[PDB]
């Protein structure tokens, strides 16, 4: 677990599309908001992105392109031409209030706010806009269905496929205690979903099998942070908490959850792990690159 | 960046965060600055507040909202609220009651509610409250007390209430110092004590944040700097000591300001020097350093 | 003329100046922070991390309770500090094609590392001297010196070998046997009446000459290594460093070293202040000294007070780096109210997390949260939701006014939020729409309180009665009259046909009640 | 060819998660597809790429199947499952044997074509992997010997 001081409170981390070796990172909360591509693995600051605007959305828009969403709900994307070390800023929209999470449905980069502005693949005009005010859960349950989850943790399946502006369905806990921080939707089947309770609970979900709260928990300490999951072992996953904490809940094992990570630090940035981070609720600086 | 005021700038004030600045001048306009995240102060808005020169300005606590109060030689105080949608600031109300040109206006501490004081050539300190927080136009006149005639400055005790009682220092002319407190349920201001040994005209006075200290500190910029220590103890329940005097300005001390914590005092004067002060372990003040211009 | 305002900004009122040189033209003046630089951030951040580690380890060890482990644990922390100093040294030259800055800072860091080594040695003397020689090194006759220097830190040729053997026969011994061993070697040298051979004889004159050619510290290390490995009296050694150093003649650093040898620690602190760095690191060192202050010293008790001052100084030094602020609060426990107030002044998710941390460890922070929600409202719904949530955590009346206005002018969201009397009434109305318990709850909500559209609610109640037939309302007709009186009062303070219709509708309920009575 | 192979490995875990009977059938189908590929074995470069794909995760999958087989001998029968499971085991046995004779000629030719470098790495990296990791296959062979059901035993001895 080779740590590395960026001396920069990290907000983003991607095992890039190209194992978890091409790291990229977006550093919010600095006087000229930061992001670096090819850093570091070894200095390798090939694209330490000099950038106004911060990182709300973020996506490796190709293996040589990078999508992102900017601080005021603006939009920001370039094409990571790693050969010649320059790039071209692809997407720059003004007023898509920031965005609260980031979803995908290829290649319409869907998202949610804390209003929806469906830009898409080369859709430099804002095509779909089901402008429904949200009182941070965002994904593709099936193309192009989604489920907006307001800060009552209040999930509601809507779409952008057919017309309409309501939601089609709604997932909800009995008490709506926590706010919209961290939900889960399984790659084992895109109709399988969970969530993490900001008390330190789970909140597992059944789409077909009713709509009940399947599995809570009581394991972590703080708000639900983010979960490292294996990108091919769906079951293998480990849990975390909003100090940056991490309890290894060996879920390909059966509750085998321990003091996992190089712990006790401040928070963690954003999640992508394949072959890595599981970013916390508060996004500070940390690193380890030994994810096998 | 040039203030953008044609006439001379009387006062500058920071918001709660310290990100925004308000200015007022004799050009009758109030300017609000934004400290951009890119570090340059840019003015947010400027408007013609009053008919006559605007001496003083202040910001209310951010819980109430974005409110700035202003003070003029036109004998009025105005309350303004920032409109996000914008002309940027709208008049909430006008206070006509002062029969003469007003020197100063200050919001009270946040715990008290929307409350402000003002002092004028009439020499009558007035306190206004907003009894409904919802009605920012509903400003009642809470109290009126008499002082003397000439110079004026006000400075509330910023002590959080629950821990301490409200009191306010008024510095007019002088070397004479006048101090006032609040009574139990008389609900009237009484003169607990006075700050003695005041020298020349009291250009400025400020009360220091009493964070982690039982005693209270007030500094006056006369044409000398003084620091007074107030201690209540327990009819009467007040005592002052004079901590220090400082003449290294050699001239008028126009401004005295405190740190957010009350750790640092600052003083400025006709030498064109700004001095920062720390308290010793002995509770004597020492000059840390001097900025010049 | 100077006008200064804390945010910091300095501006000048129109005046001759002062000076102005070359020229002063109402130029914007930026006044602020001791803390600076990009890499500076790394070093400051690293220092903060080290402080955090120190806080983390010692307390845990104490929880473990008394052990030698504590003696070794302290040594490990010192080693970590040395490693950090090495990293700082590495960072520097890493500066590339460029100017000159922080070179002096790195020199100061090296001096501090040397001081920490001395402190660890104080917390064996021969090993310490060897380590000092090594640190000095890190910071023909020359070949002979190299041959010796390394040894000390752990026919002519034959004569030199013999001299070396004689030197060996002294280190081995009984110090009395070494005294006699040196004398014999000196006698042999006298008989010899070549320079290398004399050096091998030693005993011990040349080392001083070498120091004169140089350094006094090196000479002292040599003395610890090859003469007698007891270090007790430093007057003579001090004179040698003082005189040998003068002969050799950075001067300020030498003076600081002399002060350290005096043992300070007040003088050392003064020297650090004169250097002005590291400030926070120096404060940490002072805190460590206070922790150590084991040996029954009144000065140490005063020393403890000085250490307490240092933490306050560190807090003053801290400015805006959130993790650093948290570390400072932790140091203070071992500020709270200002921190939260400062966060409120700064004025979102990260701020909320900080507030939660403060709660775990307040009112001002809550007020700041309320102000932020109000600003959001100025989002026109989500700001109210957020602010309302903050209020619930501990404005509510205002939220009720807004929600009630919205429900007169979303419904599911309102129901979820409710899951207050007005909200209950709205729920009852919803139940009535769904299609008696709901209608009853709506009327109880009305009797508790009233609403300005209120007329619409009354109409809805009348509709419910019509659906029901108003058998048991009886009170409502009496209740209705009171409402009418209230309306009249409102009119006095400040649709007639419509008002008549409501009365007719009410009459129907009374008729239904009469029919029920007949039944 | 890419779509089916990718689906099949994923399904095998997917098959295991839901319906043992239906997962097993999918695995059998995958084995049949592998057999078809073996029978089948610019264009030369594509073939080399296919060989590289054949030679770490894929190797592990065979090991996992062997582990299932080791589990399998102790319990179940389940002949329909056994046929499909048995068929899959036979395919795994055969592919390595059939592949190896083809592979040595094939891999050297691929290296010659490269004079591609990554594919050559498969020749290097793939070769290191092959030795195993022997035990899991060996345990399955032992189980087959214990069973004395014939077949499986031939592929195991070969």
């Amino acid at each position: 677990f080779a740590a590395k001081f960026v001396s920069h409170k990290i907000s983003r981390t991607r095992w890039r599309p190209v194992q978890p070796d091409v790291f990229a990172t977006g550093s919010w909360d600095n006087e000229e908001n930061k992001v670096c591509v090819w850093a570091t693995s070894d200095p390798k600051q090939l694209c330490d992105i000099k950038h106004p605007g911060d990182v709300m959305d973020m996506q490796f828009l190709d293996k040589e392109r990078i999508v992102t969403g900017s601080s005021t709900g603006t939009v920001t994307i370039f094409r990571h031409h790693e050969n010649n070390q320059t790039l071209s800023v692809n997407q720059r929209w003004e007023q898509a209030a920031p965005c609260t999470a980031i979803v995908c449905s290829s290649p319409e980069i869907v998202s949610v706010g804390e209003r929806i502005n469906c830009f898409r693949a080369e859709s430099r005009d804002v095509l779909r806009t089901i402008d429904d005010a949200d009182s941070h859960g965002v994904t593709f349950l099936r193309t192009t269905e989604i489920l907006t989850v307001n800060s009552v943790g209040q999930l509601k399946l809507w779409d952008l496929r057919k017309q309409g502006n309501d939601p089609t369905q709604i997932f909800s806990v009995t008490g709506e205690r926590v706010p919209l921080h961290c939900v889960d939707r399984h790659p084992n089947q895109q109709h399988v979903v969970a969530t993490g309770g900001q008390d330190g609970m789970l909140c597992i979900w059944d789409v077909r099998h009713g709509k009940m709260p399947m599995s809570l928990l009581n394991a972590h300490e703080a708000e639900m942070w983010e979960v490292h999951f294996h990108p091919s072992n769906p079951d293998h996953l480990f849990t975390c908490s909003e100090d940056g904490s991490l309890w290894h809940w060996d879920a390909s094992a059966q509750l085998e959850i321990t003091n996992l990570l190089p712990s006790s630090t401040l928070s963690v940035n954003s999640l992508d792990v394949l072959g890595l981070v599981c970013g916390t609720d508060a996004e500070a600086i940390y690193v380890t690159r030994r994810l096998f | 960046i040039a203030a953008d005021h044609k006439d001379l700038i009387h006062d500058v004030s920071f918001d709660f965060h310290g990100r925004r600045m308000a200015t007022c001048s004799s050009d009758q306009s109030v300017k609000v600055w934004d400290k951009s995240e890119n570090g340059n102060w840019h003015c947010t808005a400027s408007w013609k507040t009053h008919s006559g020169s605007v001496w003083r300005v202040t910001w209310a606590h951010p819980e109430f909202g974005q409110v700035l109060a202003s003070c003029s030689f036109d004998r009025t105080a105005a309350v303004w609220e920032e409109i996000v949608g914008e002309s940027h600031w709208v008049k909430r109300t006008t206070l006509v009651d002062s029969r003469t040109s007003v020197t100063d206006v200050k919001f009270a501490p946040k715990h008290m509610g929307l409350m402000l004081a003002t002092c004028s050539a009439d020499g009558v300190v007035r306190i206004y409250e907003a009894p409904d927080v919802m009605n920012l136009s509903q400003w009642s006149l809470q109290h009126e007390i008499s002082c003397k005639l000439s110079c004026s400055c006000i400075s509330w005790n910023p002590s959080s209430s629950r821990a301490h009682s409200p009191m306010i220092a008024v510095g007019s002319d002088d070397g004479k110092v006048q101090i006032y407190e609040y009574n139990e349920n008389t609900r009237k201001y009484a003169k607990a004590e006075t700050l003695m040994s005041v020298s020349d005209p009291v250009h400025d006075i400020a009360f220091a944040p009493n964070l982690g200290r039982s005693f209270h500190i007030l500094a006056v910029a006369t044409k000398d700097v003084r620091i007074f220590t107030m201690k209540p103890l327990r009819v009467t329940k007040f005592e002052i000591h004079t901590v220090a005097q400082f003449d290294n300005h050699n001239s008028q001390v126009w401004r005295v300001s405190w740190n957010i914590t009350g750790t640092v005092l600052a003083s400025s004067g006709d030498d064109g020097t700004v001095r920062l002060w720390k308290a010793n372990y002995m509770d004597n003040w020492k000059c840390i350093g001097v900025l010049k211009g | 003329h100077i006008g200064f305002s804390w945010g910091l900004y300095e501006t000048l009122y129109q005046k001759q100046g002062n000076s102005e040189t070359a020229a002063r033209c109402p130029f914007m003046y930026l006044v602020r922070s001791d803390i600076y630089s990009p890499v500076l951030r790394k070093l400051f951040n690293e220092s903060h991390s080290i402080f955090v580690g120190l806080q983390k380890s010692a307390e845990e060890a104490s929880g473990k309770s008394r052990k030698a482990q504590l003696v070794q644990v302290s040594r490990n922390y010192r080693s970590v500090l040395r490693a950090c100093m090495e990293e700082m040294h590495t960072l520097s030259e890493s500066t590339r094609e460029t100017a000159q800055k922080y070179i002096s800072q790195i020199s100061i860091l090296s001096a501090m590392e040397l001081s920490w080594n001395l402190c660890e040695i104080l917390f064996p003397a021969g090993p310490l001297l060897i380590l000092l020689l090594e640190w000095v090194r890190l910071h023909h006759e020359k070949f002979w010196d190299g041959v010796t220097g390394y040894v000390l830190q752990g026919v002519l040729d034959d004569l030199l070998k013999k001299m070396p053997m004689l030197h060996t026969g002294g280190t081995q011994t009984f110090e009395l046997k070494w005294q006699h061993w040196r004398e014999e070697c000196e006698r042999h040298l006298q008989n010899g009446t070549e320079a290398v051979c004399r050096v091998l004889l030693g005993d011990e004159e040349v080392l001083l000459e070498k120091r004169d050619l140089m350094t006094w510290y090196h000479f002292l290390v040599s003395r610890l290594l090859f003469k007698h490995p007891t270090v007790k009296p430093t007057e003579l050694h001090f004179y040698a460093q003082s005189s040998l150093d003068m002969f050799l003649a950075p001067e300020p650093l030498d003076n600081i070293l002399l002060a350290a040898f005096e043992f300070d620690i007040h003088q050392v602190i003064k020297e650090f202040s004169i250097v002005s760095s590291n400030w926070w690191f120096v404060a940490h060192l002072t805190d460590l000294l206070d922790h150590c202050q084991l040996f029954q010293a009144h000065n140490l008790y005063f020393g403890a007070n000085m250490r307490e001052f240092l933490l306050l100084d560190y807090a003053s030094g801290l400015f805006s780096h959130h993790s650093l602020w948290q570390l400072g609060v932790d140091y203070f426990d071992y500020g709270r109210e200002y921190l939260k107030l400062h966060m409120e002044r700064i004025p979102t998710e990260k701020k909320a997390l900080k507030a939660l941390r403060i709660c775990e460890q307040t009112e001002q922070v809550r007020s700041i949260c309320k102000t932020m929600a109000m600003q959001s409202l100025c989002r026109l719904g989500s700001a109210l939701s957020w602010s309302i949530r903050a209020k619930d955590a501990a404005l509510i009346s205002d939220r009720f006014l807004k929600e009630y206005c919205e429900r007169g002018n979303d419904l599911i969201d309102n129901l979820g939020s409710a899951m207050r009397l007005t909200f209950l009434g709205k729920y009852r109305e919803f139940h009535r729409m769904y299609s008696f318990s709901e209608a009853a709850s709506l009327l109880l909500s009305l009797m508790t309180a009233r609403i300005a559209p209120c007329s619409f609610w009354l109409t809805l109640l009348l509709d419910a009665l019509p659906l029901l037939e108003q058998k048991q309302v009886i009170f409502s007709a009496e209740q209705t009259y009171e409402l009418m009186r209230c309306l009249e009062d409102r009119m006095a303070a400040k649709i007639q046909k419509q008002d008549s219709s409501i009365d007719n509708t009410k009459v129907e309920m009374l008729r239904l009640a009469l029919a029920r009575n007949l039944a | 060819l890419q779509f089916l192979r990718d689906t099949v490995f994923l399904r095998y875990r997917t098959r295991a998660y839901r319906r043992a009977a239906e997962k097993w059938e999918v695995a059998e189908a995958v084995l049949d597809v592998f057999y078809k590929l073996l029978k089948d074995y610019a264009f030369k470069p594509p073939g080399f790429s296919l060989m590289h794909h054949l030679l770490s995760p894929m190797l592990e999958l065979c090991l996992s199947l062997m582990e299932e087989g080791v589990t399998q001998l102790d319990t179940y029968a389940p002949f329909p499952g056994k046929k499909h499971l048995e068929k899959a085991v036979a395919y795994c046995f055969m592919l390595l044997n059939l592949t190896l004779q083809k592979e040595n000629r094939f891999m050297d030719l691929l290296r010659e074509s490269h004079l591609v470098t990554p594919l050559e790495q498969l020749l290097q990296g793939i070769n290191p992997r092959s030795k195993k990791a022997d035990n899991v296959v060996n345990i399955a062979r032992y189980l087959c010997h214990g069973n004395s059901n014939a077949e499986l035993a031939f592929e195991s001895a070969k």
